[PDB]
């Protein structure tokens, strides 16, 4: 997406191994704020955008 | 997110909205993200 237009859509109902998003090696170019990546598979999400 | 609610009842007042308490259950929530600022209601005919 263009930086003034975004990709904002609602992921819903789903499951994933969210830890992939930090534990897969080439993703190691990242950050997190409040939440922490190692907890994400036990943390009950709600709905998701990006 | 387009949130939709409703209530249905028989009535006496033909002109207008009646006095007395009512509250609406949620029909649906939609993920749709639309820029909404205008709308119109619709009929249909043979």
């Amino acid at each position: 997406a263009s930086v003034y237009a975004w990709n904002r859509k609602r992921i819903s109902n789903c499951v994933a191994d969210y830890s992939v998003l930090y534990n897969s090696a080439s993703f190691s170019t990242f950050k997190c704020y409040g939440v922490s990546p190692t907890k994400l598979n036990d943390l009950c999400f709600t709905n998701v955008y990006a | 997110y387009f949130k939709i609610y409703s209530k249905h009842t028989p009535i006496n007042l033909v002109r207008d909205l009646p006095q007395g308490f009512s509250a609406l259950e949620p029909l649906v929530d939609l993920p749709i993200g639309i820029n909404i600022t205008r709308f119109q209601t619709l009929l249909a005919l043979h």
